[PDB]
């Protein structure tokens, strides 16, 4: 399947996205996994991969995906934000704090990410409160 | 809440 055009990749992306929307997480994971192998530079594939793993409760695996994603798009707040959610479920408050903090910064610099900026701020405060 | 993925084009 190596070397598909951007149109197919785009439609394969749509299928994974839709299966994720449908709660069909294991199927969706498999597609994003495939997309991540086909184009190792497109951050959205790693966002998808991460997301499916999160929903399945595979937090560490989700993190691996989100981390690579963040290197691909240094400005994307969704990566540190959901990374932080995974850290939280795993009982890692420093990771969580560090991700919500970074997500706030990235999100605050981008009007498109306003709602996230506040969720990030709110999660950061909850994490800080838990830490004491 | 899940993750809000970017919609396909």
């Amino acid at each position: 399947l190596r070397g598909l055009s951007e149109d197919t990749l785009e439609q394969l992306y749509a299928l994974g996205f839709n299966q994720y929307q449908a709660g069909k997480w294991d199927d969706a994971q498999k597609i994003f996994q495939a997309l991540c192998m086909l184009d190792h530079y497109d951050a959205r594939y790693f966002l998808g991969l991460g997301a499916c793993r999160q929903s399945l409760g595979l937090y560490e695996q989700a993190l691996q995906s989100y981390s690579y994603g963040a290197l691909m798009d240094i400005n994307e707040p969704r990566f540190p934000f959901h990374a932080a959610e995974c850290h939280l479920q795993l009982g890692d408050l420093d990771g969580a704090e560090s991700g919500f903090y970074s997500a706030r910064a990235l999100a605050a610099a981008q009007p498109a990410h306003e709602a996230l900026a506040a969720r990030a701020g709110a999660m950061l405060e909850a994490v800080t409160a838990r830490k004491d | 809440t899940g993750v809000a993925l970017t919609p396909p084009s």
